[PDB]
């Protein structure tokens, strides 16, 4: 007598699918119909906390990923200190300050070589 | 011209499922109930706790993230 | 100024009493920044901090001027021990090292891996 | 082991109609713009498009559902982001699931659904391994579908329906 | 904190009378008790090498105090004793009861045989145990007469490759295995050769560090895994666990923290312990090849 | 609290389970098997050969009965049982942890 | 069940007829009973192995236990004494020693097993 | 059954909903940052704009299928089609592409591409070979019939995704048992071969090559009934 | 729900000697009045004897040799 596209007939089929034959009738189900609402909060609050200590490491220790995959482009950082001058005389500060900041690295490299013997 | 092939296997396999029993499957119903199961993706969900995160960095970076120096290498 | 990695702001050498009454580990007494440890650890004592305060703190806050000399001494040290600062120039070009031997005591031993070649 | 066998089936002449949403009832996307529940109720279901395209779960929002006794095959019409498509299905194809194996079928935690998604009305077409999902503002023909090729005593399988299907 | 070496042996014995208890509670069943007298003759062998070293130190020097003995085995490191047949180096055979000992009680390659056969206790003293109480005596000895192995050929040579092998060994066993509290036991037998390999490094401080991750997390997985056997009647097989998530919510999200964390994993707090101990690995050993491959094997 | 008197074991049925219950589980699944023809016809008191159980299928019926009952019945006491009656006595008899 | 197979110094012998079989001298036992209790540690192993098991396929457990019930249905139309129900036999006891898994789950309400006898039950008298 | 209507302060579904991220139920109410909620409130989603950018730029309806009867083109002028592979195939074409992409650009792209090809190499012999290569290899995407040559022509999905079809008589076909074959190649059906059915190998003789048949796959009741086949 | 009886005293069953206890096997048994048991048990009782256990042992363990191998072969040429 019951045809499919009937919705008491799709409604039994809904709630009888994955039922306990062995169980009474109104008793035969088997899946949870909550979840436990303290443990639930504990365990969230604690998986907050550990994603966000994985997070912290993620941001402060960026070891792992400089190991692994090396060091990405970093997005720019920089001064607008020397637009305050303009002309020949940003110019001229311009290429004494490149020309110090090469100095400079040349300075530390040969400065580690040499001091090798600083420790008596 | 009398030959077995993809056909008459196809048969073979479809008598051997059809020879099953239901029995077996009516008595494990139950195990693979939707109601009852999610995967691991589902239940850990790090929307909210990144949103604590995201405060919880927002706060480092403009308390104690001014006094860092750069690592360049 | 203008002094070695080694020696501190004050170009004061700390004697063994000393060492004894701002106590120092022997992992820093073994090597050679004893000078400019302790003066951190003073500023330390002085202005004590939290250990969270201490790993958030890229500049060591109050104690920075004394940490300056501290990492310096620290980087030459480290650098020294390991041998990083002439490995690390091998690494990068293993041929021009040997062309110019910078130490030959590692360059006939050294071979990078056959993977790194970059 | 079921094999994907294809009988080459043909529509009839006269169908009967078994589904007509109130909603979307004028014909063109066009129709469903200028018409403004159908414009709101098709806003709402962009997320349920945008769930069939990139989480790649299979399913379709159907009216104007017509049947055909004389081969026993469905005409359906679904509505997608881009229009109104026209599908066949064939009866022997077609069985019901559950609203939660609808929502398991797919890995990716869907976005919160409509409250115009009807839950219990969901089935399945295993041919193709997809969902049909009907709209609740909607009109059933109760005569269509008391048809008697409808019936259970006929579409009834219960290793198919009961086993077919097992999301786990 | 014993000041000395019989406090250190009164110690020594109390643990391993009080192990063997927590072990034999189900006093009813004569099948625990085969464990418990399993994990006594472990520990009474240990409770003699113990007592031969301390006795030997005592006859080299007329003191019994740690400090006075730290402070003084480096002038009696040049002696010898003549036994039998042979004159074995005093600092080589006092480290080799020592570690003889230690290695027992840690569960090394060997005579771990009693730990897997200890989970017969219930949670709580099996956590208690294999967290930081039983499975780290051999490690406290080892950091407390530090100076004595220093100048021990013998724990040189048998420090690294018994910690590696340990390490392997109870890696895959654990991967392998299929029970709850014997996937913890294994993973406390590899992580206490992980402790071996990193003294034999020589960095207590990475030393301490790794036994601090080690205890904390493995008590907590522990716990965790209590509350799901307890859930689950007392069977500890996850064969017959599945779809736990629902049912233990909280087990299941503090599980997944503290099992990141245990096991050394990309972004985790345990990660800088393993990193350290392959950082801290000497290379001057003849084994070395065997040592490395044991050590990946049982990181991974 | 229990009184200071002296207290006896009190044995107050021997089953041990809802003998009802285990009777009405045990019948349903014994329908479920695609041999058992009528559920109507099986009684207690109902012999495995006459409501169709066969002696193999009856070992599938027993095990997916120690399933469902969370116990383990040896294969004596699964020989020894000669009708619905027996089963279902057993079973409720039964202190599932033994 | 007395599970206590690793326990009173057993054979493998001795433990894999107490497997296959509820006795330790199957000889005893006649037709009927060995084939059925053959039949029900065989569906036991099989429903530990590949439905309690790792990652089960549920698919492949059907078609194992169809395939084992067909064998043993002909093992049991079979004679006593034939070579091709000896065969059945060898090649099942084989399959038993197979599956055999140290540290297999053990019930607790069968003797022998871990918590069987956790507390001492005081008598009347 | 339920009780909790009989105290004041015991849950709620109220209480409950909180619960709907982690847990399944059918929904109750619309939240005011919910998609939909948005997309129907914010009128600048009903700008004719945004609707025919929704309309045009997406999938597209014509792909989609419209019926459970399906007759692909035909190889041949005098061919006819048996079986296609629809869901399994196109996963196996998408996955041999990544060699034309990820290959070229990680030689151009990665530091160290001996680190990256010595990391490769085991990672291929191991869970990877056997897991989907193989059975690419195998794999089956689509089978039509040349009736005048009496052959059948298999198409297959090669390197880089590349479709190759090849031609064999159907006097060499065979039908190759599981059990012959299950022990010699456990760890391929043990993690590969859950895709393709494990009942219906052939293989041919001449040429010793397998086929491997989609479970997910479409077959044609007349191309299995032609008499040549049966 | 079911007012469950009193726990039985078949929970622990009296266990009657039906053999001589030899004394060749003096305290080889771990003697109990309910479950007397072994005094060492083998569950790995598949392997007949220790030198089977042996064979299959450096059998099975050749696989490690093997992945050890490889491992400081990779480690070793990188
Ligand atoms: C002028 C206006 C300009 C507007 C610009 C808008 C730009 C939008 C850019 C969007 C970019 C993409 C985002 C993708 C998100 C999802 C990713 C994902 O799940 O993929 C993994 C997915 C698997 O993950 P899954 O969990 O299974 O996915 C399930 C669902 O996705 C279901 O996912 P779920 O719900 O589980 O979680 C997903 C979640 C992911 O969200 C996150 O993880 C972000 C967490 C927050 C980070 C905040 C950072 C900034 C703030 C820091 C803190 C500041 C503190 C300030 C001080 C506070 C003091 C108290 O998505 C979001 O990001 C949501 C947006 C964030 C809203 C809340 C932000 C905070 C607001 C302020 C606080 C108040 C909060 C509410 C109240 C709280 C209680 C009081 O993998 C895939 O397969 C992906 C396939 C591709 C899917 C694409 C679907 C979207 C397609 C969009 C196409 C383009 C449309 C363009 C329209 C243009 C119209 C004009
Ligand atoms: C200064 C130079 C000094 C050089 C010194 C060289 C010293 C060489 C010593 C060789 C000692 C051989 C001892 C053989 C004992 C046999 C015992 C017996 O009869 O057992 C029966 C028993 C079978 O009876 P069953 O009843 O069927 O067993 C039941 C099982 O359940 C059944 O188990 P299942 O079927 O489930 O699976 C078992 C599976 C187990 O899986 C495997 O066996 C595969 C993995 C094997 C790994 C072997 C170790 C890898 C290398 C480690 C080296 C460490 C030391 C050096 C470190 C240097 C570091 C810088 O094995 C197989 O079935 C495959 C059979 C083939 C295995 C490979 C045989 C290789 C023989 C050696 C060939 C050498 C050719 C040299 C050509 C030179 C040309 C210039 O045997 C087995 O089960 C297989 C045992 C296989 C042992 C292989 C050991 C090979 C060692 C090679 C060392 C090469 C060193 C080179 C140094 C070069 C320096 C420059
Ligand atoms: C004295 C100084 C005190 C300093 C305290 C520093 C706290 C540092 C915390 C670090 C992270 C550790 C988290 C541990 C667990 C707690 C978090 C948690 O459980 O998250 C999961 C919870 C929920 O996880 P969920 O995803 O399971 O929940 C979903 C269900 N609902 C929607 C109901 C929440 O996360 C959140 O609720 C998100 C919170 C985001 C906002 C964070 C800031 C809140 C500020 C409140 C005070 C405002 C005062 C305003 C005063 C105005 C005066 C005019
Ligand atoms: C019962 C409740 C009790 C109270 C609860 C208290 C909650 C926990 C409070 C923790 C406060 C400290 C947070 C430190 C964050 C990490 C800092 C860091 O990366 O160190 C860099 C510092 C800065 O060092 P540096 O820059 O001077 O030099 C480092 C040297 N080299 C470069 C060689 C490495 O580095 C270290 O000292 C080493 C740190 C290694 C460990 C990294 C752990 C990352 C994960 C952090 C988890 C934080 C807890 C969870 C989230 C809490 C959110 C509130
Ligand atoms: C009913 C009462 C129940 C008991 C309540 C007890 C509450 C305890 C709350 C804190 C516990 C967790 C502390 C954080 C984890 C440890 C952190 C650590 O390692 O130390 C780092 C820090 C150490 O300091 P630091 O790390 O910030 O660095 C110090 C900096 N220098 C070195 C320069 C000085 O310690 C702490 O933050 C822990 C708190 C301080 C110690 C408090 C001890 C006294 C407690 C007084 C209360 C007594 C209550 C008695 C109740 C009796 C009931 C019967
Ligand atoms: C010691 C010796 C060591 C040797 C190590 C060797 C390492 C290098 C290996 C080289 C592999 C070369 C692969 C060739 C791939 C094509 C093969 C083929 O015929 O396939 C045709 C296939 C299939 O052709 P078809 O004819 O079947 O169909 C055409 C395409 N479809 C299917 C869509 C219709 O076509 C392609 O895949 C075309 C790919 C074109 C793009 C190729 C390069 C992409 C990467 C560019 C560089 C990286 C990104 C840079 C981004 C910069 C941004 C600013
Ligand atoms: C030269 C011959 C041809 C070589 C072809 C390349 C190898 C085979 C194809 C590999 C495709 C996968 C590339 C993933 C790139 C991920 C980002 C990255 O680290 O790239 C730079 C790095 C290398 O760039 P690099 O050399 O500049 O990095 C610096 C060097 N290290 C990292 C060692 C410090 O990529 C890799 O390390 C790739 C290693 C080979 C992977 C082989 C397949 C196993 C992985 C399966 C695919 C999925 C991996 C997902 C990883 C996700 C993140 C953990
Ligand atoms: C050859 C190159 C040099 C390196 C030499 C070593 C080669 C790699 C050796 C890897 C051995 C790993 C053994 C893991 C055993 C896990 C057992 C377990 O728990 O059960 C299975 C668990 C699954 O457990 P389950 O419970 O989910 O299901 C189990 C199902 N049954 C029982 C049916 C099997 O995990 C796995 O299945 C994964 C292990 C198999 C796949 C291994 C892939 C190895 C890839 C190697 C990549 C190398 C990269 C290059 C660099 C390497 C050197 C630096
Ligand atoms: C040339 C070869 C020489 C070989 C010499 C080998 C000597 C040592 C042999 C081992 C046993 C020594 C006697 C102690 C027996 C203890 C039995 C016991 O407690 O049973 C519990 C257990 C039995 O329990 P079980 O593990 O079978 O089961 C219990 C666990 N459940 C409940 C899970 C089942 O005994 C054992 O397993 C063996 C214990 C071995 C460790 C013994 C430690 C003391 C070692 C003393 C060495 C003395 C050397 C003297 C000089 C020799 C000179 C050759
Ligand atoms: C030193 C080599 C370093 C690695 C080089 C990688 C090259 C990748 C491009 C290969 C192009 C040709 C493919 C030929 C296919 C074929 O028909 O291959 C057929 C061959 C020959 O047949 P048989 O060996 O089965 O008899 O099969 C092989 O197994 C040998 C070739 C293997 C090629 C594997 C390519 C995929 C590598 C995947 C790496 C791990 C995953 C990486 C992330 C996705």
């Amino acid at each position: 007598g019951t045809s499919i596209f009937s919705r008491q007939f799709k409604k039994a089929f809904n709630d009888a699918k994955y039922q306990n034959l062995t169980a009474a009738q109104g008793e035969t189900y088997s899946h949870l119909g909550w979840i436990s609402n303290v443990d639930l909060r504990l365990g969230r609050a604690i998986f907050t906390f550990g994603v966000v200590g994985i997070a912290f490491c993620i941001y402060l220790e960026p070891s792992y990923f400089h190991e692994t995959f090396g060091h990405m482009s970093q997005p720019p950082k920089y001064d607008l200190i020397d637009s305050n001058i303009n002309g020949v005389e940003k110019k001229l500060n311009k290429q004494i300050l490149h020309r110090e900041h090469n100095e400079h690295k040349l300075d530390g490299f040969v400065s580690m070589f040499k001091g090798s013997d600083v420790a008596k | 011209a009398g030959r077995k092939l993809f056909k008459h296997y196809i048969n073979e396999n479809i008598k051997s499922n059809n020879e099953q029993k239901l029995f077996f499957y009516r008595v494990n119903r139950w195990r693979w109930n939707t109601k009852d199961n999610t995967t691991a993706p589902k239940f850990l969900r790090l929307k909210y706790p990144l949103l604590v995160t995201g405060v919880c960095l927002f706060a480092y970076d403009w308390t104690y993230g001014f006094t860092q120096v750069d690592a360049h290498h | 100024g203008h002094g070695a990695w080694n020696e501190n702001q004050q170009h004061y050498k700390y004697s063994k009493e000393e060492i004894e009454a701002y106590q120092v580990p022997m992992r820093i007494k073994a090597g050679p920044c004893v000078d400019t440890y302790i003066p951190l650890k003073k500023c330390f004592q002085e202005n004590p901090t939290s250990f969270a305060a201490k790993m958030l703190d890229g500049r060591k806050g109050k104690c920075a001027k004394e940490f300056k000399y501290y990492n310096t001494c620290l980087n030459h040290w480290q650098t020294y021990e390991n041998n990083s600062h002439v490995t690390n120039a091998y690494w990068a070009d293993t041929s021009k090292a040997n062309a110019d031997g910078i130490s030959n005591t590692y360059g006939g031993s050294f071979r990078k891996g056959l993977a790194w070649l970059n | 082991n079921y094999y994907n066998i294809m009988r080459q089936v043909s529509l009839d002449s006269n169908p009967i109609v078994l589904y007509q949403s109130s909603t979307f009832t004028g014909n063109g996307l066009q129709e469903f713009y200028e018409n403004a529940d159908a414009l709101t109720k098709y806003l709402k279901l962009v997320p349920f498009f945008l769930e069939k395209n990139l989480y790649d779960h299979p399913k379709q929002f159907v009216i104007k559902m017509e049947f055909h006794p004389q081969n026993k095959v469905l005409s359906l019409d679904c509505l997608t982001h881009q229009g109104v498509l026209k599908k066949t299905v064939n009866l022997e194809n077609l069985i019901p699931v559950p609203y939660e194996d609808y929502v398991q079928f797919c890995r990716r935690k869907l976005f919160n659904a409509p409250l115009f998604l009807d839950t219990e009305m969901i089935y399945f077409n295993t041919f193709q391994n997809e969902f049909y999902v009907f709209d609740k503002n909607a009109k059933w023909n109760e005569e269509g579908i008391n048809h008697p090729e409808l019936d259970i005593s006929k579409l009834y399988n219960e290793k198919a329906w009961f086993d077919s299907l097992r999301i786990i | 904190s014993s000041g000395n070496f019989i406090v250190l042996f009164l110690g020594w014995e109390l643990i391993g009378l009080t192990s063997f208890f927590l072990i034999n509670f189900w006093s009813t069943r004569v099948g625990t008790l085969k464990a418990a007298f399993k994990a006594f003759s472990f520990n009474k062998l240990s409770d003699l090498f113990l007592f031969f070293a301390i006795l030997i130190i005592f006859s080299t020097t007329y003191n019994l105090d740690i400090l006075s003995f730290n402070n003084q085995i480096y002038l009696y490191e040049s002696y010898n004793i003549d036994m039998f047949y042979w004159s074995i180096n005093l600092i080589e055979i006092i480290s080799f009861f020592f570690i003889s000992c230690a290695f027992i009680k840690s569960a090394q390659f060997g005579a771990h045989i009693w730990l897997p056969d200890s989970m017969e206790a219930p949670v709580p003293a099996s956590a208690l145990i294999h967290s930081a109480t039983l499975v780290s005596a051999g490690i406290y000895l080892l950091l407390r007469l530090s100076p004595l192995f220093e100048l021990s050929k013998y724990a040189y040579f048998i420090l690294p490759l018994i910690g590696s092998v340990t390490a392997f060994y109870g890696g895959l066993v654990s991967a392998f295995q299929s029970d709850t509290k014997k996937t913890l036991a294994y993973s406390t037998i590899s992580h206490c050769g992980f402790l071996m390999v990193s003294y034999s490094t020589g960095v207590l401080e990475f030393v301490i560090l790794y036994l601090y991750v080690h205890g904390f997390f493995k008590a907590a997985t522990f716990l965790c895994v209590g509350n799901v056997n307890r859930f689950n009647r007392n069977i500890q097989d996850f064969k017959r666990m599945g779809g736990f998530y629902k049912y233990l919510p909280f087990e299941c999200l503090a599980s997944f923290v503290c099992m990141i964390n245990l096991s050394g994993l990309p972004l985790t707090l345990g990660f800088y312990i393993k990193h350290l101990l392959f950082i801290g690995l000497v290379e001057s050993y003849t084994l070395y090849p065997l040592i490395f491959s044991s050590l990946i094997l049982g990181a991974i | 609290y229990a009184p200071q008197k002296v207290v006896l074991r009190n044995e107050k049925s021997g089953y041990y389970a809802n003998p009802d219950d285990v009777a009405r589980r045990l019948i349903r699944l014994i329908s479920l098997h695609d041999k058992v023809q009528n559920p109507s016809a099986i009684t207690l008191k109902s012999t495995w050969s006459e409501i169709g159980v066969d002696p193999l299928s009856y070992v599938e019926i027993m095990l997916e009965a120690e399933n469902e009952f969370y116990i383990e019945l040896a294969d004596e006491d699964l020989e020894r049982f000669r009708t619905v009656e027996d089963a279902v006595e057993f079973i409720a008899r039964n202190f599932f942890t033994n | 069940s007395k599970a206590y197979y690793f326990v009173k110094n057993f054979s493998w012998a001795e433990v894999s007829n107490l497997l296959c079989y509820g006795t330790k001298y199957p000889t005893v036992l006649n037709h009927q009973q060995k084939v059925t209790r053959l039949y029900r540690a065989t569906l036991r192993r099989v429903y530990a192995h590949q439905v309690e098991g790792y990652k089960t396929d549920f698919k492949q457990y059907n078609e194992n236990i169809t395939d084992i019930g067909k064998d043993f249905n002909k093992m049991l139309a079979l004679k006593p004494e034939s070579l091709e129900l000896q065969a059945y036999f060898k090649k099942y006891e084989d399959l038993q020693e197979e599956l055999f898994d140290p540290a297999m789950i053990i019930d607790e309400s069968r003797p022998y097993a871990a918590s069987s006898g956790r507390y001492y039950i005081f008598d009347d008298y | 059954g339920d009780i909790r209507h009989k105290f004041s302060n015991e849950i709620t579904d109220d209480d409950y909903d909180y619960q709907r991220a982690m847990h399944v139920k059918p929904p109750k109410e619309e939240s005011l940052f919910q998609l939909t909620n948005i997309l129907s409130s914010v009128p600048v989603f009903k700008t004719r704009f945004f609707l025919d950018f929704i309309a045009r730029n997406l999938d597209t309806n014509s792909a989609v299928s419209t019926s459970d009867f399906v007759a692909p083109p035909r190889v041949h002028e005098n061919s006819f089609f048996v079986y296609h592979s629809r869901e399994l195939g196109n996963v196996i074409r998408k996955y041999r592409s990544l060699e034309s992409i990820v290959l070229p650009g990680a030689l151009l792209t990665f530091t160290y591409p001996l680190f990256a090809a010595f990391v490769a190499i085991p990672s291929y012999y191991f869970m990877f070979n056997a897991k989907i290569y193989e059975m690419s290899r195998r794999f089956v995407v689509r089978m039509d019939v040349l009736p005048h040559l009496e052959m059948i022509s298999v198409q297959r999905i090669g390197a880089f995704g590349i479709l190759y079809t090849k031609l064999h008589r159907i006097q060499d076909l065979e039908y190759v048992p599981f059990d012959q074959v299950k022990e010699q190649e456990n760890y391929l059906w043990a993690i590969g071969g859950h895709g393709v059915d494990n009942q219906l190998i052939f293989k041919d003789r001449s040429t010793g090559e397998f086929f491997y048949f989609e479970r997910q796959g479409v077959w044609d009741a007349k191309g299995l009934n032609h008499p040549l086949l049966n | 729900g079911w007012d469950r009886p009193d726990v039985p005293l078949s929970f622990n069953p009296l266990y009657v000697h039906k053999r001589e206890l030899s004394i060749f096997d003096t305290n080889m048994w771990m003697y109990d009045q309910v479950y007397p048991e072994y005094v060492i048990s083998y569950n790995e009782i598949h392997l007949v004897d220790q030198w089977k256990g042996l064979k299959e042992s450096f059998s099975q363990s050749a696989y490690w040799w093997a992945m050890m191998a490889m491992v400081f072969g990779f480690y070793f040429i990188n």
